[PDB]
């Protein structure tokens, strides 16, 4: 659904993952930051859209980023 | 409350005011009317009767309709208002 | 000028003198002629008679609605109703725009920047907005000497 | 200790109250032609035809345009009728959009105990298709019995 | 147990916390770093459960608060009262008040703006006020302006009191939490010591200096030659002349002998016909009657000495088949929660201004009140504006309350969690219930003006057409009215005018009161009423209810009360918060008390207010347009406010130009609310980029970065300009009109 | 006027049936599962 | 890393019931099965809204939608000390278990998950839409 786009510009910070309330996030290795991690987004398709990620990443400009696009019953928020 | 041997009994398929009592009417009473309602079954055929029949309906009674009964074929019934500067 | 007559042979601009001290008199008919409320509209009167004295004094131009109108272009008759309280009010407005760019570059230059602007530093704005007097002298030869504008390579400039 | 969750399950969106499960709501609301989930449903929908088509003649004959002339029982009954027709219509497109002709019952199945009983057949496209002709003759039966109770017999009542 | 805790300088008192600014913040302590700390600062202010997670600290900063509320509020009387001894005719009204009207304002002639020091009459020019001080003085038995002098300079006097003791009750001896939480002490000193004792005190002064001064002044003695107030007290024949029940002395009070103080202590009911205001032998009776009542109720609960109740022992017997453990732990809510307690005073004392609106409108309880129909129109208006406030207030901290002190470890099946378990249930009937509502009673608007507008006044809701008469109000009034006869036997006459009993009341030639006719448009504009109250209701309740938690945001109580949304995902989250359904209750309490008040100044000045001539004819001011007028929007747009709008816009060149001013000024605020409303942050923020830009060129950027007004700062500046800018409206055209045909 | 009549055809059909006929058959359109 | 199975023997808090449970989406589009340990019997904050006493042992709670588990989850991972997985059960049958899905929580780095959704580039390299135009690609996802 939603697009959730990680860039390069990531510090590892983590608190991309722990603002998702929909488990989007995840830290994978990576070896272009002095905490070596970077963010993933392999459940997107759970991504609500709400930028909780974006709203806590302290990289300026961010480095989690998400395209509102085709939204279904996931990006939606319902419990009908 | 979870079983994984009955899916519909965990999640909420309730039939929560159904009854599952086979018949409390009369054959005299059954047959009556699904022989009267029988041309009037199939949702395609039943649109199309509905729409036709619906616009001839309304267009009847709007035209053969009297002063009394509606006002706009009534007609004015009075000396028209001259409106300002003559016009 | 523009199809005015001057304000003091304007026969409309008197009959506005007429009936303001018609009003103000007929007001003045429901109270003492020695008590505290009469002398305020006593007073009300030769406000009105000093306002109406000194508008045909100065030669305004009264239209059709007998009412002084101001012409703006910039006539030499004309000076005082754009003109001149235009310059007037560019140098007290220029004093006011001077002596908060002056502060501004006076607290750049400090520990704490941010908190000079929540408390301003009275003698350090007091020894500023003396020097605000004389600030045409001041803004153009900052303008020549190229200190009143920052070029371009050390300003922030959103993206295309 | 009177208000329990629904068929004792906490997390399903309702509550047994004794609006809900009473001994007298719960009978009712079995009886009505709408949730009885083994008769033929050209049957039942006769039954909701007959109700709705009645009551609707009393607000079109009582409230209407033509209220207070002697056509006010022909008016108002093909006002009935005509409400009757376009819900028909309603009924119609419905069944056309929510149910596929060949597909299964959008019904549950399983009751308030854990017996397992027949799937509802008024949630298919069959089933609804025989519904919406029962709501068509019953309607304009209920709405033509009422215009011959109210306008034709003229039975006495304190307001007709 | 209940005893005095207090601790000894808790706080120094320093200047030096007044320099720093957000020395209550964490984060604003700091210093700023973008203008939204500006905003913070003033938002954080008040905020005293975000500043510490102590609560006794919280609640000295409360008591303080309250202390210096009081300061303000006294130091407002003592202006008031300054304003009736030295800037009013209030001498001049008092010797003929039927003719003169109040005014207790002179401005300074300084721009033109003498012009708005009117003929108010008297031999004075000054603006012309309706806050009603005026009768309350001559209620109150004031002569001179003399004693407006003493109670203002005793007012500033405990004003200084306040001050001293919101200073005492920080820095030199504050209380701790168990202070506090002595709710059944707290309770019986406010019932018994301040409501109780206070309506003793004041029930008093009703029989020795309200009762003879306003006896004389309906005799027509001049108030110069009227014996002043300690005289009645002193020469107590002078007060036996008026009230023979005064030669006997106090012993038919302690003999139970009180139907021989049956002479000054009535149960007449109705009006002064002289004055047009209620009696006061009945406001003595009436003052006494719940002071001995007060007085009574506040000894129920348990402090220290044994005999009382434990209030906690009198919610957890209350439990109930169908709430299983209910009223368990509402103890531990209202003991431990300053918002819960704020939610419930907040509810209590906005209905109760409601309830003072009402009950002053209808049962006039000061001399010449009722004839003056500016003081009644702006005191219902005032006391609607009020209460309207405070219960939106109330479900604000209610909603407060439920993010940031609602504990659901300690409560479990009570009350609380079982209304948040079927919310859902809650909402959607009252949601239900509000639409029903509002077709039908505003479709029922819209389809009279719709027949109307079609040429059909048959087929409209009149009371010519088809009739919706109240028939339960038409009842209960007539119930009213005919009650003195079997129901009430021991009343003279009967509680208001208003009800049924005649008594045509006429007060220097304009009405005071008569019978208040209910019809169609009443049946009409009473259920727009119960619309928009039940709409209000509706958001306010909802974002009490889901505050903590909805379907869309289950974790909403983590993000607090003022904040924005949590974005654009589920479709977009904006207001969410329970702060936005304040926001959008703020403008339903708008429509709400507007129309209430609107439906107020044409049913009276339709129904009620006019003047009566000879032979017992009535003139309204609109005279009886209210039955088929305001049954249709384009009556209310056209003989409401386009007719009686026709004194506040041609009020130009005279005393009501002020009016006409800020008329207008409101018009600016309203539509100065409607940019900040339908706009939103970015764009102001890089627009302010653009002029951050500019002032970098020429070198003028402050080191505090402009920034946009926040998502919730921006809603609260545009709610707060609608409601001061439709208000002002309102104020101004209200007392444009009533004044100009009063 | 030259026929008053069709006043009180076309105005019920295009007034009434015709909003009919389009919105029924864009409702039975738009949640066609196809 | 084995994923746990869903035991359906586990029995459910003890709550009186809620009006913000499950509506139909669970009977045919899916629900939300999270299932945890505990030390004791606690009372905890339902995510539908309302108490519920939770059980000493294992606890299995229904909810509809996965911000109501991560909801729930974050406030057993900070207030308790409560390790919790929840699933997505359809109405099938089938239960497919969401989180965490290596075992560890996802604020933690496993070396077994791999970059997916990450560029390599920054915002501002992104390309223009102009140069994109008919495409299904778009100026992100390559
Ligand atoms: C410290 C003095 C200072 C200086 C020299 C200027 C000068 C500048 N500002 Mg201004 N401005 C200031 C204060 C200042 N401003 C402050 C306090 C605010 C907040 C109200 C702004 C808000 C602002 C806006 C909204 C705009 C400017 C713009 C401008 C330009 C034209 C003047 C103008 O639009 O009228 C002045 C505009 C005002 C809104 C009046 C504010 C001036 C206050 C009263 C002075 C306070 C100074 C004192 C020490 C504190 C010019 C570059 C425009 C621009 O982008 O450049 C072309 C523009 O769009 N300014
Ligand atoms: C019989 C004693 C008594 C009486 C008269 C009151 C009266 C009052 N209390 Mg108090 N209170 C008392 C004892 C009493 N209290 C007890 C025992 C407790 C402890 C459990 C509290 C704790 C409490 C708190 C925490 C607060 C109050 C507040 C209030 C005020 C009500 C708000 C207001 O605007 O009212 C109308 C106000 C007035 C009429 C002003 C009167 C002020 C004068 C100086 C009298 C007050 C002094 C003292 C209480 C009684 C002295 C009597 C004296 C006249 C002989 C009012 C001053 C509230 C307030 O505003 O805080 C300041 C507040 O929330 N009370
Ligand atoms: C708190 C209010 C209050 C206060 C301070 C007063 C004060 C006074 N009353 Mg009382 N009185 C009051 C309430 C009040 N009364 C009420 C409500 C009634 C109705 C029962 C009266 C009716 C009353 C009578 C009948 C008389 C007094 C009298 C007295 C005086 C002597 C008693 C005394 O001081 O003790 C004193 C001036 C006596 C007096 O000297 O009259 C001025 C007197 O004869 N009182
Ligand atoms: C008994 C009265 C009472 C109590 C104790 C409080 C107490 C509080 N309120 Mg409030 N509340 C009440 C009633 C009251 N309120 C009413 C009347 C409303 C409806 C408007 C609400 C709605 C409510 C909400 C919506 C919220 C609070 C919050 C606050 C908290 C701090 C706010 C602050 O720092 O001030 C800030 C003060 C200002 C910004 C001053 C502005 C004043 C108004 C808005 C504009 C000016 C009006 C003025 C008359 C017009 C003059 C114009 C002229 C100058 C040109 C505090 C707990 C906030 C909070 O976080 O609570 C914890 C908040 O979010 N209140
Ligand atoms: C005149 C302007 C206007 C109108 C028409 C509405 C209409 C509505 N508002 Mg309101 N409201 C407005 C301005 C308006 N609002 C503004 C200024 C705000 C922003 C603060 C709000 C925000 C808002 C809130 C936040 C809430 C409402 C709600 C509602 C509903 C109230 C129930 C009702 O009356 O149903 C009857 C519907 C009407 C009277 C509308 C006219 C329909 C006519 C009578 C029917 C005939 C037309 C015909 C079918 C055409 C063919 C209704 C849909 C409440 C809601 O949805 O729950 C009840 C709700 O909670 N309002
Ligand atoms: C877009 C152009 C236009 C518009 C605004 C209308 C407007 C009107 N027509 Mg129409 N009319 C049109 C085209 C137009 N006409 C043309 C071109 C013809 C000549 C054949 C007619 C012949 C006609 C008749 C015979 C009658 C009206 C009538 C009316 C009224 C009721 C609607 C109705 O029954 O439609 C009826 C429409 C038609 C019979 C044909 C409409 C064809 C147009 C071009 C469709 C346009 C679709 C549009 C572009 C999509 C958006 C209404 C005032 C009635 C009237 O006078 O009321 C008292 C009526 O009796 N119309
Ligand atoms: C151009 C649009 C259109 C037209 C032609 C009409 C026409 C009519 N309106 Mg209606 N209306 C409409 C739009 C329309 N409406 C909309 C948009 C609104 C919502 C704001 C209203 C709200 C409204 C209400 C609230 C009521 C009317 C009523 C009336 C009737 C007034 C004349 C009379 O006295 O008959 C008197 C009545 C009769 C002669 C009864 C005739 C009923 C016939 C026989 C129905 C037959 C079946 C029908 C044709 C099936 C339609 C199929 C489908 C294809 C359209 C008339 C039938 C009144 C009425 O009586 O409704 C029937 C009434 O109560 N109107
Ligand atoms: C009566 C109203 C004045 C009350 C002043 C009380 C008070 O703050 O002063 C009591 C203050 C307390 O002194 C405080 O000491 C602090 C260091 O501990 C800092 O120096 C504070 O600036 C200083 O106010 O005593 C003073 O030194 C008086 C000067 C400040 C008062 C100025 C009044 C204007
Ligand atoms: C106003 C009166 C509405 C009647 C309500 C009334 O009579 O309450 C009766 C019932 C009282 O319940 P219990 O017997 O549990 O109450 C014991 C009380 O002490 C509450 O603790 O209250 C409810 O269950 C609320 C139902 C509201 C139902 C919706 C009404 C809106
Ligand atoms: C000074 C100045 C200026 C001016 C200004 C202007 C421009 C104006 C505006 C204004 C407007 C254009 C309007 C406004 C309005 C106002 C208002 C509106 C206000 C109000 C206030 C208040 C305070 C209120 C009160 C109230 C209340 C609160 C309630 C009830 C009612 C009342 C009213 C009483 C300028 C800038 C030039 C320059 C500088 C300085
Ligand atoms: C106009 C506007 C702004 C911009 C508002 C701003 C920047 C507030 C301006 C406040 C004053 C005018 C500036 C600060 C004034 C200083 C005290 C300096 C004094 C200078 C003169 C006032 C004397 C928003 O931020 C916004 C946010 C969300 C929705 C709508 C809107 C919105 O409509
Ligand atoms: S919050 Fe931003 S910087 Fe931190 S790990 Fe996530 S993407 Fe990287």
């Amino acid at each position: 659904a939603h697009s959730v786009k990680i860039y390069d510009t990531c510090i590892g910070c983590t608190q991309c993952v722990r603002a998702c309330p929909t488990d989007v996030l995840e830290m994978v290795p990576w070896d272009g930051c002095k905490a070596s991690q970077i963010a993933s987004a392999p459940r997107t398709e759970d991504c609500v859209g709400c930028k909780r990620c974006e709203s806590a990443c302290p990289t300026d400009f961010l480095s989690v980023r998400v395209y509102l696009g085709a939204e279904t019953t996931r990006s939606m928020g319902l419990a009908y | 409350y979870f079983d994984l041997g009955e899916i519909d009994n965990t999640t909420g398929n309730w039939d929560l005011y159904g009854n599952d009592d086979p018949n409390r009417y009369n054959g005299f009473q059954n047959k009556f009317f699904e022989t009267f309602a029988g041309a009037f079954t199939k949702r395609g055929l039943l649109l199309k009767f509905l729409v036709l029949g619906g616009a001839t309906t309304i267009g009847y009674l709007g035209s053969t309709s009297s002063g009394d009964l509606l006002a706009i074929k009534n007609g004015p019934k009075q000396a028209p208002i001259m409106g300002p500067r003559g016009r | 000028v523009a199809g005015l007559t001057p304000c003091k042979e304007s026969k409309g601009f008197a009959k506005r003198q007429k009936q303001e001290i018609k009003k103000l008199e007929g007001r003045l008919k429901l109270y003492a002629p020695d008590s505290a409320p009469a002398l305020a509209i006593n007073a009300t009167i030769e406000k009105t008679k000093r306002r109406f004295e000194f508008y045909g004094n100065q030669g305004l131009l009264c239209g059709t609605d007998g009412l002084p109108h101001l012409i703006v272009d910039g006539d030499q008759a004309h000076l005082g109703e754009f003109v001149y309280p235009g310059l007037v009010f560019l140098y007290i407005a220029g004093w006011i725009g001077w002596v908060g760019r002056a502060y501004l570059i006076d607290v750049r230059t400090s520990k704490k920047p941010t908190e000079k602007e929540i408390i301003i530093d009275v003698p350090l704005a007091l020894r500023i907005m003396s020097k605000g007097l004389t600030w045409p002298v001041a803004a153009i030869g900052e303008l020549r000497s190229g200190k009143l504008v920052e070029k371009s390579s050390n300003i922030t400039v959103s993206p295309r | 200790q009177v208000i329990e969750p629904l068929n004792g399950d906490p997390f399903i969106g309702g509550l047994e109250t004794p609006v809900t499960s009473s001994p007298l709501i719960a009978w009712y609301l079995s009886n009505l032609p709408a949730y009885r989930t083994a008769v033929a449903p050209l049957l039942r929908g006769v039954e909701i035809g007959l109700a709705h088509g009645y009551l609707l003649v009393g607000p079109f004959v009582l409230a209407g345009p033509l209220r207070n002339s002697a056509v006010r029982g022909e008016a108002g009954s093909l006002a009935a009728a005509g409400l009757v027709a376009i819900l028909t219509m309603c009924l119609t497109i419905y069944g056309i959009a929510s149910f596929k002709e060949g597909e299964a019952s959008k019904a549950p199945s399983l009751t308030l105990t854990g017996r397992q009983k027949a799937a509802d057949k008024l949630q298919t496209a069959e089933g609804w298709a025989g519904f919406t002709g029962g709501f068509f003759f019953g309607g304009l039966s209920g709405v033509a019995w009422a215009y011959i109770l109210l306008y034709v017999l003229n039975l006495p009542y304190p307001v007709k | 147990e209940v005893k005095i805790m207090v601790e000894k300088d808790p706080v120094k008192t320093s200047f030096e916390k007044w320099a720093k600014p957000g020395h209550f913040s964490r984060t604003l302590a700091k210093g700023p770093n973008t203008t939204t700390w500006i905003w913070n600062l003033h938002a954080d202010a008040h905020d005293f459960d975000s500043h510490t997670n102590d609560l006794e600290e919280i609640s000295r900063k409360v008591f303080s608060a309250h202390f210096g509320q009081l300061a303000v509020i006294f130091i407002w009387l003592s202006g008031m009262y300054f304003h009736g001894a030295r800037f009013s005719n209030y001498e001049a009204w008092l010797s003929d008040p039927t003719h003169i009207k109040p005014s207790a304002q002179v401005v300074w002639p300084i721009v033109g703006q003498k012009i708005l020091n009117g003929d108010v009459g008297g031999g004075f020019q000054g603006i012309q006020i309706t806050s009603g001080f005026f009768q309350l003085w001559r209620a109150s038995g004031i002569t001179s302006e003399l004693q407006l002098y003493t109670t203002a300079i005793g007012g500033l006097i405990f004003a200084a009191l306040m001050l001293f003791a919101g200073w005492f009750h920080y820095h030199k001896a504050a209380p701790k939490l168990a202070w506090f939480q002595n709710v059944e002490s707290m309770l019986n000193h406010h019932l018994a010591g301040l409501l109780g004792l206070g309506s003793l005190a004041w029930a008093g002064h009703q029989v020795h200096v309200s009762l003879p001064i306003n006896r004389l002044l309906d005799a027509g003695v001049d108030p110069k030659e009227i014996p002043l107030p300690h005289e009645f007290i002193l020469n107590r024949d002078l007060l036996a002349q008026l009230y023979p029940s005064f030669s006997k002395g106090l012993t038919p009070f302690f003999t139970l002998n009180w139907s021989e103080y049956s002479d000054f202590l009535t149960f007449r009911g109705g009006l002064n016909p002289v004055t047009g205001g209620l009696w006061l032998t009945d406001t003595a009776h009436h003052h006494l009657a719940i002071a001995v009542l007060f007085l009574v109720a506040g000894h129920m609960y348990r402090t220290n000495f044994g005999i009382g109740h434990s209030m906690k022992e009198i919610l957890e017997a209350h439990k109930g088949p169908f709430t299983g453990e209910g009223h368990k732990g509402l103890y531990e809510i209202l003991t431990t929660s300053w918002h819960a307690q704020l939610a419930i005073n907040l509810a209590m004392l906005g209905s109760l201004t409601i309830i003072v609106a009402h009950h002053m409108y209808a049962m006039p309880p000061y001399p010449y009140l009722a004839t003056d129909y500016a003081t009644q129109l702006s005191l219902f208006t005032h006391h609607m504006w009020i209460g309207g406030f405070l219960v939106v207030g109330a479900a604000a901290h209610a909603a407060i309350f439920m993010v940031r002190d609602y504990d659901p470890t300690t409560q479990y099946n009570n009350l609380l969690d079982r209304v948040l378990r079927h919310r859902d249930a809650i909402i959607s009937h009252l949601n239900w219930v509000c639409i029903f509502l509002g077709f039908h009673s505003f479709g029922l608007y819209i389809h009279n003006d719709t027949m109307s507008a079609l040429g059909r006044p048959q087929d409209m809701f009149s009371d010519t057409a088809i009739q919706l008469q109240p028939v339960f109000a038409q009842w209960i009034q007539n119930t009213h009215a005919l009650a003195p006869s079997l129901t009430a036997p021991n009343a003279t006459a009967s509680t208001s005018l208003t009800w049924g009993g005649g008594d045509l009341v006429a007060v220097g030639g304009k009405v005071a009161l008569l019978p208040i006719p209910l019809g169609t448009a009443d049946f009409l504009v009473h259920h727009i009423h119960a619309f928009t109250i039940h709409v209000t209701v509706l958001i306010l309740l909802k974002g009490v209810l889901f505050a903590r938690s909805s379907r869309l945001i289950p974790d909403k109580a983590n993000l607090g009360f003022r904040f924005p949304c949590d974005g654009p995902g589920r479709g977009g989250t904006c207001q969410v918060s329970a702060w936005d359904h304040v926001f959008l209750g703020l403008f339903w309490m708008y429509n709400a008390i507007s129309v209430v008040i609107f439906h107020f100044s044409w049913k009276m000045q339709s129904d009620v207010w006019g003047s009566i001539s000879d032979q017992g004819v009535v003139t309204h001011i609109t005279g009886g347009n209210f039955a088929q007028s305001s049954i249709t929007i384009n009556g209310w747009l056209r003989d409401f406010l386009w007719a009686q709008a026709s004194q506040v816009i041609q009020s130009y060149g005279s005393s009501l130009s002020a009016y006409g001013l800020l008329f207008l000024g409101a018009h600016f605020v309203w539509a100065f609310s409607l940019m900040f409303l339908f706009s939103g942050r970015g764009y102001w923020q890089e627009l302010i980029e653009s002029i951050v830009w500019a002032h970098n060129k020429l070198k003028v950027a402050p080191a505090i970065q402009p920034r946009a007004l926040s998502i919730v700062q921006g809603r609260a500046v545009g709610v707060a300009h609608y409601l001061l800018g439709g208000i002002a409206t309102t104020w101004a055209f209200f007392l444009a009109r009533i004044i100009s045909v009063g | 006027m030259t026929a008053s009549y069709l006043p009180s055809i076309f105005v019920p059909l295009i007034g009434l049936v015709f909003p009919a006929i389009t919105m029924a058959s864009l409702f039975i359109y738009i949640e066609q599962d196809e | 890393f084995t994923p746990p199975t869903l035991n359906a023997d586990t029995p459910a808090p003890i709550f009186g019931g809620s009006t913000g449970g499950l509506l139909r989406k669970a009977q045919v589009e899916e629900f939300y099965v999270i299932t945890w340990e505990s030390p004791k019997e606690q009372i905890f904050e339902m995510p539908t809204g309302g108490a519920a006493i939770m059980r000493s042992g294992p606890n299995l709670l229904k909810l509809a939608r996965k911000e109501q588990c991560l909801a729930l989850g974050a406030r057993l991972r900070t207030k308790f000390k409560i390790q919790y997985q929840f699933y997505r059960v359809f109405p099938n049958g089938e239960v497919q278990y969401l989180h965490p899905k290596d075992g560890v929580y996802p604020e933690k780095v496993n070396a077994g998950r791999t970059a997916v959704g990450v560029n390599n580039r920054s915002i501002g390299q992104n390309a223009n839409p102009a140069e994109l135009k008919f495409a299904h690609k778009q100026a992100y996802d390559l």
